[PDB]
């Protein structure tokens, strides 16, 4: 192998199935990452609405 | 006695369906008076959730 | 899924005229041809029997053929006669003379090309063609000869479709013509090869239905043709209205015929009951099934108690529960178990349709495939052999040109049909 | 007949309805 | 997250009408013109995503196809007030039926329509990001259901591969019957479904009619009642994907827990608080009563008696106000009973699920309102008796080739009957061998 | 033909009869080389 | 900046009417060539300059000539609604038609009218400062379109030299036909078109009829629908010259990127959101769905199947609200598919363009309104099948000299048929050789 680290190079070419945390270039990974960031924003919004009433001031 | 005759689907699942809401209608009925509806949606363009505040 | 009708001979033209009146009434078509109905369910399947003419009009998909125009002038003079397309009336210049060979070989070959041209022209216009429907008597002359000629030609041209025939057959006692056995035997020989399904009616059975069940004081041919139009319009009802368990002519044929030669069936219609009597009848599924198996309501002279049912079908019209139909058909199969062929685990097919015939709250039509029809064929073979052994009237047919071997072949084929019915009647599991 | 497939002429077809259909209003 | 529904033939479309009516009413999907004009839940939540996709303008559309060879039933869906929902491409209808012939559906007519169905399913599958299975509804007694169902599952199994396929199937009742050729179609269908399905749910119409006569008070039931019961069962199984709960269960967990060997995938289904409104106000309905109820044969939706066999696995789904301690007490009481038996090689026979959403009530419906319900799917050797009776009826008819000429005319070799009959005989032998104790002399 | 009315049925790209030419839904693809591995180990001052 | 349009014959003039209707409606020029007198946006942008020149009083006049040998169609333009838009010298008409004879157009009748056409094109080219190509619309099936189109392209190619010439051509459909002598005219046209054209776009009426039946819901289409679709495609290709964008594409870049070898310049064209109003309101139309759409054969406007060949290059033009990251993800997903194949000597098969002006909606049109669209031109070896069927029809007719006496009477040698057929045989062999997988690398 031309790489200094052989294990990383070998693991890179092994095919993968997880399309979760944004790693792929396909459309599914992008859509899922967008869903995750939207969900995080919504959850923070609701929690701030229900506990932190003095944030905007 | 036999003037009204429904079929089973219309009698069970969609009983309140008037004759004016089916695909086949006469050619001399007005269309402007009928409200527009061409899809199914949770809200009727309701302001509580569609508006984004800022 | 459209049916094309052909009406042949006097009996066929009169029954057809009454049939098109009944169908036009059920779909709300005015005698001028204008649609005047009051629900889309009537219009949404009108294509099955009618073609659409410009600006509202409907024309009925039927061909009328006869050798003397007297009947054609009578039907054209009738109350709905105007609806028929003028170019669809075909007639010759000399009568059938009540002779099968002249009607089949001499005037048949002269007219047949124009009827086949019209029937092919009408069939090829359809986007998807279902079977043809033909009404004729088997005892006559032009009905038997030209009907079977046309049946053979349509079977050559459209072998992949279904072929259905409605046929009237001679009573054993009430003959209207002396030479009935020859015409009937030759016609049954032609039909058993060409047809896919054939329905048979005895005028004697209709007379007994009218007198015993309807108690009519002075019945007329309009009543018999109305009973026939009622059963004919009932068989096609699942093709043209919604229902909880749809059915079709091809589905009926595949479930009713165990072997290709066993395609002759008896018919019945249940809510028949005489005027005046305060008893209503037909107000629940047990009443219809009990009347349905009563021999008073069956359209053949043979009685089921002398034979066994291979298969049966019931088509129900009306709003009703499937349990009453299913449990009634199970109870009838269990209680009368000796009359059902044992190597088939369930002999009755049921079907339910939402739209009843006009003026009845509910109705059912019954079709039965029973081996007792073999007694009728034996009767026809006996009368044919009595006449043929003595050359009773053969010179007319031989003068037209028939070889005697056609008569001996048709007799042998009919005798083999009787043998096949008898062997399947007495078969056992062993 | 010109040594062909019989002196019979097959008439044409009028309409050909498709598989998928529209759900917009339809008039008599 | 996503699931795609495929409806085939008459039973599958009629059950589909009830299913989509129920899922719409549970989520709150209504006509866009018809404003609610009343108090509603009013909470923007992702639960619809399992069954709906958004166009961005906020219209909802469902993840379903309707497949039929005769036009009447699909033309009936195109004419109602439910036309506004489905995308018109989803409603596919042919010209003529398969006439109760499996050979006609599989070889002659379904072969023309099958490529449109696969293209539509691909267009649906491209608009998903976590598809976890297909739900299929069909009956194996009819011609198009058997032939096109087999052909479509074969093509799906080659194209989509590992993805799970759960079927809800209406089988021919053991003595109530509607058509003569039902045994031939059911045997030939079962041959294809054995190789190409991950879980098969078993239904018998005679059991659902008996259940509606005994528990509900209906003297004259009709197909709409049976289809509403099926819709409730499907809603209970899919609720685990759509709402919050104490113990969730993903659709892959059913396949991992219920199927011990790859051929042993035919399962029985039952539902507990099937009760009428007049009885509902006379009785409390605690967890232990409904847990005891699900094991009585009067509660089952398939006509088989489990006392003549052994359970291999049970999956119990509880929905509504239930607490895990009561489920544990109920399961320990069931485990004590002597008339409930498990094969000795399956010691931990139960899997539990607990979901908070109670079952919905439909305005024209016949079920009562209840705070909790339980639904069960179980694997048992008793199912071998249903196949033995179908094979005996097939043997009676096939000894004289009673109807074979239709099938031979539509394109099938006579040899195919014997192959299918031997494969179902081998499935019967598998159920005889698997249930035999591996006792060893010592 | 099968669709009805068209001059000819359009060819299909998604699916095929031949199992060795059809297109599987679950494409089994490659991970980028960046998001794997450990990375440099960096120490603070206590 | 400038482009000159030359319209020849009946199909080319009728398609030109739709094209100029569309270009007027996109810029906002009234049918009489005057800008809206009541509109005061103030930013009198230069975008019209690609297609219009100003006199000085503010009237607009378009950079086009209409050429025909029969008067009827040009008199229809002279008496129609756009009478005042065109300069009367631009509308050139002869006395009698070429009667489906290529020989009549090329040798006998077009030779008198051709010098007026060259004088008008010179008068246009003198009023330009950055001419960058000719757009030509014609059909190769008719006599005047074939003969005068070839003669005029030859003269333009000698006089102007390096300037690019792009042709939009309607080829004879594989089973739809309008005249008996179409194969002879198409072979003789393609012989001249091979040497004197930089890119040739192929159209088949049978494909646009199929597209209008399947995607749109039109039961009875006519030529105006096809001409509006062609006009939309031409507007999409020329949009890159007229409006701002992220990745512009000059007409010379198309020619540089799409043609690998000087004879391999025949390209296929497709358009994505061909959709009806009822389907358009039931579905969202994101970038990945329309990218998957442009590759399905149901979208093409030429009757050929690309699975029997290999793609060499694709040029994808996106117009409307699209973001480059979505284009990159879509193209990588298309590249991943196994039923889409590129020749192994062309590893980087795609060129992309992204423009912000969305497609215009025409008042009487049949397309829905959409926020974005994509148009593709691609080079593929499948086109060799299109030439083989025309050559087979030529061989069938030419074996008996079925109609040659008309051509020989109007002035053409019999040798020209064999020469042209041998040149098309060589073009078929070129497409066989370029598509052969080279095994020298392994
Ligand atoms: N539960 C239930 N069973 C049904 C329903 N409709 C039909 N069945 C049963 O299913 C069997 C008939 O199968 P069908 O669905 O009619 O067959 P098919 O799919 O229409 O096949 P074709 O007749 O060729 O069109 C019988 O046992 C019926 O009792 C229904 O709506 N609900
Ligand atoms: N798409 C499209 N094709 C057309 C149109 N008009 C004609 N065609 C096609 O083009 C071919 C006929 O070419 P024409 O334009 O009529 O030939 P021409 O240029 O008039 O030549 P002459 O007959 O000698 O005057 C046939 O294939 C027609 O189908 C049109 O308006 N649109
Ligand atoms: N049911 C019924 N039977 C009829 C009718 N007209 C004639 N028949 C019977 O048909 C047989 C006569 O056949 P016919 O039609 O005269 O033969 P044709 O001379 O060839 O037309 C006899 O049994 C008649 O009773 C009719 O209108 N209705
Ligand atoms: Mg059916
Ligand atoms: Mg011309």
């Amino acid at each position: 192998c031309p790489s200094v680290t052989p294990q990383l190079y070998e693991k890179s070419h092994k095919p993968s199935v997880t399309v979760g945390m944004g790693m792929k270039g396909s459309a599914a990974s992008t859509a899922c990452w967008r869903d995750q960031v939207d969900k995080e924003e919504q959850l923070h919004a609701i929690w701030a609405k229900r506990y932190d009433r003095r944030s905007n001031a | 006695v036999l003037n009204c005759r429904p079929t089973t689907y219309r009698r069970d699942y969609i009983p309140t369906a008037q004759p004016n809401e089916y695909r086949t209608l006469s050619h001399k009925t007005n269309l402007q008076d009928m409200p527009p509806s061409f899809a199914y949606s949770t809200y009727a363009l309701d302001d509580p959730r569609r508006i984004i505040k800022y | 899924r459209e049916i094309v009708c052909v009406q042949a001979g006097q009996c066929g033209n009169q029954i057809g005229s009454k049939f098109w009146e009944v169908i036009s009434d059920e779909h709300g078509v005015d005698p001028t041809g204008t649609y005047q109905g009051d629900s889309d369910l009537q219009l949404e399947r009108i294509n099955v029997y009618f073609d659409e003419a410009t600006g509202g009009r409907y024309v009925p998909r039927s061909v009328l053929i006869d050798l003397e125009p007297g009947t054609m002038d009578s039907v054209r003079a009738g109350p709905y006669g105007q609806i028929f397309r003028p170019d669809n009336f075909i007639f010759g210049q000399s009568g059938a003379g009540n002779n099968w060979a002249k009607g089949h070989y001499t005037e048949g070959a002269e007219l047949i090309d124009s009827v086949l041209d019209v029937c092919c022209k009408e069939a090829e216009s359809c986007d998807c063609l279902q079977g043809f429907q033909i009404c004729h008597s088997l005892g006559g002359g032009t009905g038997s000869g030209m009907g079977t000629l046309l049946i053979s030609k349509l079977r050559e041209q459209y072998p992949d479709r279904i072929m259905m025939t409605f046929s009237i057959i001679p009573s054993p006692k009430v003959s209207d013509t002396v030479v009935e056995p020859y015409n009937t035997t030759l016609s049954v020989h032609q039909l058993v090869e060409n047809s896919d399904e054939s329905m048979c009616i005895d005028n004697e059975a209709l007379y007994d239905i009218c007198f015993r069940t309807l108690k009519l004081t002075t019945p007329t041919f309009g009543d018999l043709n109305h009973l026939v139009s009622a059963v004919v319009s009932g068989v096609t009802c699942c093709l043209r209205f919604p229902g909880q368990l749809n059915s079709d002519l091809r589905k009926l044929a595949v479930n009713l015929v165990p072997f290709p030669r066993l395609h002759f069936f008896m018919m019945g219609f249940a809510p028949l009951t005489s005027r005046g009597s305060q008893q209503y009848r037909g107000l629940s599924v047990p009443e219809l099934t009990q009347q349905m198996f009563d021999a008073k309501n069956m359209m053949q002279a043979a009685d089921p108690r002398h034979g066994r049912y291979l298969t049966a079908s019931a088509l129900f019209r009306g709003r009703m529960s499937t349990k009453e139909v299913d449990e009634q058909m199970l109870n009838v199969q269990n209680k009368n178990s000796s009359y059902f062929i044992e190597w088939i685990p369930n002999n009755i097919k049921s079907s339910v349709c939402d739209i009843p015939p006009k003026g009845l709250k509910m109705a059912v039509t019954f079709i039965g495939n029973n081996t007792c029809i073999q007694e009728m064929f034996r009767r026809v073979g006996e009368q044919f052999t009595l006449m043929f052994r003595r050359k009773a009237f053969l010179h007319w047919y031989t003068g037209e040109g028939m070889d005697e071997m056609e008569f001996t072949e048709a007799e042998s084929n009919m005798n083999d049909l009787v043998s096949e019915y008898q062997q399947y009647q007495d078969a056992t599991i062993e | 007949p010109p040594k062909g497939a019989t002196g019979v002429w097959k008439p044409n077809t009028f309409e050909c309805t498709s598989v998928v259909q529209s759900c917009l209003r339809r008039f008599y | 997250r996503e699931a795609i529904c495929i409806h085939i033939g008459q039973a599958g479309c009629q059950v589909g009408n009830a299913c989509w009516e129920l899922f719409c009413l549970e989520h709150g999907i209504q006509p866009d013109g018809a404003m609610p004009s009343d108090k509603t839940i009013g909470v923007e939540d992702d639960a619809f995503n399992t069954f709906f996709s958004e166009t961005g303008a906020g219209k909802h559309v469902p993840r379903a196809v309707f497949l039929d060879l005769e036009p009447t039933v699909v033309d009936e869906v195109r004419t109602g007030t439910y036309r506004q929902l489905f995308h018109p491409e989803q409603l596919i209808s042919g010209k003529e039926d398969a006439a109760n012939n499996y050979a006609r559906g599989h070889y002659t007519i379904g072969k023309e329509i099958v490529d449109l169905c696969l293209d539509r399913i691909r267009k649906l599958a491209d608009n998903c990001t976590g598809l976890q299975g297909f739900l299929v509804y069909h009956a194996v007694g009819g011609g198009t259901g058997s032939g096109l169902g087999a052909l479509l599952l074969e093509r799906l199994s080659v194209d989509y591969g590992k993805k799970s396929k759960l079927g809800y199937t209406v089988y021919p009742s053991p003595q109530v019957s509607t058509a003569v050729v039902e045994p031939y179609n059911s045997v030939l269908s079962t041959h294809s479904l054995l190789e190409h399905t991950d879980v098969a749910a078993m239904l018998d119409n005679e059991a659902i009619y008996d259940l509606t006569r005994r528990n509900l008070d209906i003297e004259r039931p009709t197909y709409t009642n049976l289809n509403r019961l099926i819709g409730q069962v499907v809603s209970s199984l899919t609720a685990s994907l759509r709402f919050d709960g104490a113990l969730n269960v993903d659709l892959t967990e059913f396949q991992t827990n219920l199927v011990p060997y790859p051929r042993i995938h035919f399962v029985l289904t039952s539902y507990a608080p099937v009760i009428s409104a007049e009885k509902a106000y006379h009785e409390q309905l605690s967890v232990s009563e409904i847990s005891n109820a699900v094991f009585e044969p009067a509660s089952m939706m398939t006509k088989c008696d489990p006392r003549h066999g052994k359970y291999m696995a049970c999956c119990l789904m509880y929905r509504g106000d239930v607490v895990p301690k009561d489920v544990n007490a109920a399961v320990a009481t069931i485990k004590t009973k002597r008339t409930i038996q498990f094969v000795d090689w399956s010691p931990t026979g139960f899997k539990c699920g607990i979901n908070y959403q109670p079952p919905t009530v439909v305005p024209g419906g016949d079920l009562a309102k209840v705070q909790r319900a339980v639904c069960m799917i179980a694997n048992s050797t008793a199912i071998a008796e249903v196949f033995a009776r179908i094979d005996h009826k097939f043997d009676l008819m096939y000894s004289k080739r009673a109807f074979v000429h239709w099938y031979v005319g539509e394109g099938m070799e006579e040899g195919e009957f014997s192959e299918a009959r031997e494969d179902l005989a081998a499935l019967e032998k598998d159920y005889e061998e698997v249930g035999a104790e591996s006792a060893d002399m010592d | 033909s099968a669709f009805g009315g068209l001059f000819s049925d359009p060819p299909l790209v998604s699916t095929d009869i031949d199992p060795k030419k059809t297109d599987p839904y679950d494409k089994m693809d490659t991970i980028p080389s960046r998001y794997l591995g450990k990375g440099m180990s960096i120490g603070r001052c206590p």
